[PDB]
């Protein structure tokens, strides 16, 4: 027996000790190895109600990522209200490792094994854990990088399909990879990302079929998003410490999707990039200055896991549905890999 | 998507009485319905929200219930203050509306014929006025003619709040045509139609 | 449930734009909510616009507005702007902000609303009112005031002194695209004779004065 509960969360993880990446920094001293021989008991005939949109274990992941960052990602300059802080800003080691977050004493996380699980509601397959997986803290904008797939179908998570101020997660079964370079010896903040485009718009294709479903078949438009700070209009991303704002406009585009056989859908999507110096922050703390990027081939190459999303509001909308790239706050980045936990207390 | 079909569209109670309406929706939205009071010339004020819960500082005779497919709201005890239109809200979508009124004994509505001003007619055109003063309930009809032929099309009309007192509305309808159509004919006449009125009701004038 | 701050009152001609703000906040945790923007048309039903995200200048644009709207907000996010591009006659509607309760997690619970902000959009130029007088047959009386540019008028008689008994009804849009309304009184008929009626119009908006005497 056992009920909801809200706890102070301990972290665990293989951090290095010697290590200068800020991430393993962070780890060595916040967080505690990892348990060699994990234990997980399959609940027989248990059946329990999860929500991953209330799900306070959301909150403490959040917390330490703001934390890790307000540590080891200083900016040169800092402008808050009225406050103007000039600090120093050496450039940093960064690559983001696998956090597990574990519960106290008393307490035990329940997780949900229901292959098409969306997030919401009664799951029948459960079983208890002392702690999640390796959450990797990729903080990024309109497509999930670095997370875990689907185990079976594309899955859409929302609070409220039908609630346009509400955020959609697609959780993709299959990932697509993103090969994002700044090259070196022309300016040198300009970058670019490439993308399998025959890959990519087969998931998409998936994507919308799977919209489908949910929205009575109307007809799945996908947008640039309508506006706002470029973090949002932008998929931005930090790589090896830089700060890159890549034009997703290509990746949302229809006339590859209508599965018409058309010329240069398939082949390789350059996306263009801007590593930018002066950005806003997605702690919430107004604008940051840092110094301009290190020399060299500077590249990422991520997995897309997953898509938020935003849909167009508008009642009598009748024939169609408009989605846009990019949703509501980096917490949904945490929610996208915490959907399927939840602590009690053990009574 | 969703469609909400709000009833009635109209109302009126004495005060004191018990006064309720309801959202249909066309699809379950469990308990994602919020309603709203607005009053002439005035913002919408939230009196309910999620269905059921009763917003801060509004009084206690106000209630909402419901939920899937099937709202309602009521106010026990109508009080004069309560004169106002009310709607739902699901989301983006809102109500028909539905316009809650005082209930008075009937009255018919007093009659006035006003033909243009010799200043006017100067201009090269002529507004014709027919008033109805004091009456309720607010449902009227008026019609034109002009040497007995139905004028359809050159009419226009207003209606005032129902009035704080004594619960009664007004209306004015104006007639306009150019100098030349009104010097052509000799007989104006307002015909009037209202509940209070065992049969319509004729104010007329001799273009003399 | 504090009301928000909406600027004034604007008209614009077919084709311009405009530009509503509206004030939800001081200068001086828990996620902010939306602001979201409203319409309602004279005698129509309300409609909505839009909402703003005001921590990242995240927006949600009805469809039906095919993209002639923008929102956005100030540096210190305390005041929302909607632009309105591309007006056309039918935008003509007083336009409101709305915003959910802090406390609550219910986000289209609009508890905080703008006084408003009416938007005219004609191509009409500024007029005054022509006042022609509504002579008597108690006994009824009034004056016409007809084909003024923008609203509003208003109108008192004998400066004030008359009050009882006296409708001013609303205005009504003429074809002409000017508006005309009417005010009426009753009075006893032994009034007549004796008693001065007039009538006084102030058009604000062409600085314009008329005191119209009502005789049989
Ligand atoms: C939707 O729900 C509303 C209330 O939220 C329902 O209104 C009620 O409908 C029933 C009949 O279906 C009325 O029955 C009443 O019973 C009481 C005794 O408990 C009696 O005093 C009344 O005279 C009446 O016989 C009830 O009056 C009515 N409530 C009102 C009008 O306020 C409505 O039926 C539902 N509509 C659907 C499901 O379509
Ligand atoms: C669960 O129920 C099934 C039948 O409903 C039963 O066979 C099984 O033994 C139950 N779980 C246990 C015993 O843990
Ligand atoms: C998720 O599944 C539950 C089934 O209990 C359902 O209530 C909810 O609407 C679903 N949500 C989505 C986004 O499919
Ligand atoms: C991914 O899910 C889609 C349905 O959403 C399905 O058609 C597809 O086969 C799945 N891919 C894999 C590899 O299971
Ligand atoms: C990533 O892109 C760079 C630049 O085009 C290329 O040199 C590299 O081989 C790519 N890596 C992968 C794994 O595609
Ligand atoms: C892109 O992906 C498709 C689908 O797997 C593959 O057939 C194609 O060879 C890829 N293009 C490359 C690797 O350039
Ligand atoms: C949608 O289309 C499918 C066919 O792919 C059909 O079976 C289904 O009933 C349709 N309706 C809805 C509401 O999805
Ligand atoms: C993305 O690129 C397209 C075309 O290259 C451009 O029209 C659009 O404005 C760009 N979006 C952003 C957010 O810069
Ligand atoms: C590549 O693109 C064409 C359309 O231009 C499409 O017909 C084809 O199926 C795509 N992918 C393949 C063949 O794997
Ligand atoms: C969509 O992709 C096609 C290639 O199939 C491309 O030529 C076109 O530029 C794209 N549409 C846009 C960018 O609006
Ligand atoms: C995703 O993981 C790969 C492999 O560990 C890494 O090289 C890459 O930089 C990561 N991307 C981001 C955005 O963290
Ligand atoms: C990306 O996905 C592939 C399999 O789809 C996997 O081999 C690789 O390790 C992934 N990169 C990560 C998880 O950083
Ligand atoms: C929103 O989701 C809830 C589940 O939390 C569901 O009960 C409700 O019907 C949904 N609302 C609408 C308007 O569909
Ligand atoms: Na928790
Ligand atoms: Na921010
Ligand atoms: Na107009």
């Amino acid at each position: 027996v056992w009920k909801d509960a809200d706890t102070t969360l301990f972290c665990a993880s293989d951090a290095k000790a010697h290590e200068t990446e800020v991430h393993n920094v962070w780890a060595t001293h916040a967080c505690v190895p990892t348990d060699p021989n994990p234990q997980e008991i399959h609940l027989e005939n248990v059946t329990e109600n999860f929500n991953m949109w209330k799900n306070n274990m959301v909150e403490q992941m959040q917390e330490d990522v703001i934390s890790l960052w307000d540590q080891s990602l200083q900016p040169c300059v800092k402008l808050t209200g009225g406050s103007v802080i000039k600090q120093a800003c050496p450039k940093i080691s960064f690559d983001p490792i696998p956090i597990h977050y574990c519960t106290p004493a008393g307490y035990v996380i329940l997780k949900c094994n229901d292959k098409n699980f969306n997030g919401t509601g009664p799951c029948k397959n459960v079983s208890s854990v002392q702690c999640t997986h390796g959450i990797k803290p990729v903080v990024s904008t309109q497509l999930l990088l670095n997370g875990s797939l689907a185990e079976e179908e594309i899955i859409i998570r929302s609070e409220n399909l039908t609630n346009n101020a509400k955020t959609i997660i697609v959780h993709l079964n299959k990932s697509v990879e993103i090969n994002c370079t700044r090259p070196s010896n022309g300016d040198i903040r300009k970058a670019y990302c490439e993308i399998n485009g025959t890959k990519w718009n087969k998931v998409l294709k998936q994507v919308t079929e799977k919209l489908k479903e949910h929205f009575n078949n109307k007809t799945i438009i996908f947008q640039p998003p309508s506006g706002g700070d470029l973090e949002i209009t932008m998929h931005h991303f930090n790589c090896r410490g830089e700060f890159f704002y890549c034009n997703t406009t290509q990746l949302f585009n229809n006339t590859c999707i209508g599965n018409e056989t058309m010329k240069g859908c398939n082949g390789t999507i350059t996306l263009p990039c801007k590593i930018k110096q002066i950005i806003n922050m997605w702690q919430g703390t107004g604008q940051a200055m840092y110094a301009p990027p290190i020399d060299g081939k500077i590249n990422c190459v991520s997995n897309i896991t997953g898509i938020l999303l935003t849909r167009d509001g508008g009642a009598n909308n009748t024939s169609n549905e408009t989605f846009r790239p990019g949703g509501g706050n980096i917490k949904d980045n945490w929610r996208s890999e915490l959907y399927k936990y939840k602590v009690v207390q053990i009574e | 998507d969703i469609q909400m079909t709000q009833s009635p569209s109209s109302l009126s109670a004495s005060l004191g009485d018990r006064v309720t309406i309801t959202c249909q929706a066309s699809r379950g939205i469990g308990k994602d319905l919020n309603w709203y009071q607005q009053k002439a010339g005035k913002a919408p004020k939230l009196l309910v929200s999620d269905a059921s819960t009763l917003e801060g500082g509004v009084p206690s005779r106000f209630s909402g219930s419901g939920f899937h497919q099937n709202f309602s709201l009521t106010i026990s005890s109508l009080q004069a203050e309560d004169v106002a239109t009310y709607f739902c809200q699901q989301y983006e979508t809102f109500g028909q509306g539905t316009k809650v009124d005082i209930k008075r004994t009937v009255a018919a509505p007093s009659v006035f014929i006003f033909p243009p001003s010799d200043e006017q007619l100067k201009s090269g055109t002529a507004s014709v006025v027919c008033l109805l003063n004091n009456f309720y309930p607010r449902e009227a009809k008026v019609q034109w003619k002009v040497d007995n032929a139905l004028q359809s099309g050159n009419s226009q009309e207003s209606v005032t709040e129902q009035d704080s007192k004594d619960s009664t509305y007004s209306l004015s309808s104006t007639l306009t045509l150019s100098k030349a159509d009104y010097e052509k004919h000799k007989v104006y006449a307002c015909e009037v139609t209202h509940q209070g009125l065992s049969s319509p009701v004729t104010k007329s004038f001799n273009r003399g | 449930q504090v009301q928000l701050v909406q600027s004034g009152a604007a008209v614009r001609k077919p084709g311009a734009s405009v530009t509503v703000s509206c004030k939800f906040a001081e200068d001086d945790p828990a996620p902010e909510h939306f602001i979201h923007f409203l319409r309602q048309a004279p005698g129509q039903q309300l409609e909505w616009l839009a909402w703003m995200n005001p921590t990242n200048g995240a927006v949600n644009y009805a469809w039906y507005l095919n993209g002639r709207v923008t929102a956005t907000r100030d540096r210190s996010m305390t005041t929302a702007f909607l632009e309105v591009k591309s007006l056309r006659s039918d935008d003509t509607a007083v336009y409101y902000c709305a915003r959910a309760q802090k406390r609550g997690r219910s986000e289209w619970a609009y508890a905080h609303w703008g006084q408003g902000t009416p938007v005219v959009v004609s191509s009409a130029s500024t007029k005054g009112p022509s006042v022609f007088p509504l002579a008597p047959s108690t006994a009824a009386l009034g004056c016409l005031v007809k084909d003024y540019f923008p609203e509003p008028v208003t109108v008192s008689w004998n400066s004030g002194a008359l009050t009882s008994g006296v409708h001013t009804f609303p205005a009504v849009l003429q074809s002409s695209g000017l508006y005309s309304l009417s005010s009426v009184v009753t009075v006893p008929s032994s009034s007549l004779g004796t008693q001065t009626y007039i009538c006084n119009v102030n058009h604000k908006p062409s600085n314009t004065k008329v005191d119209k005497k009502v005789e049989p």
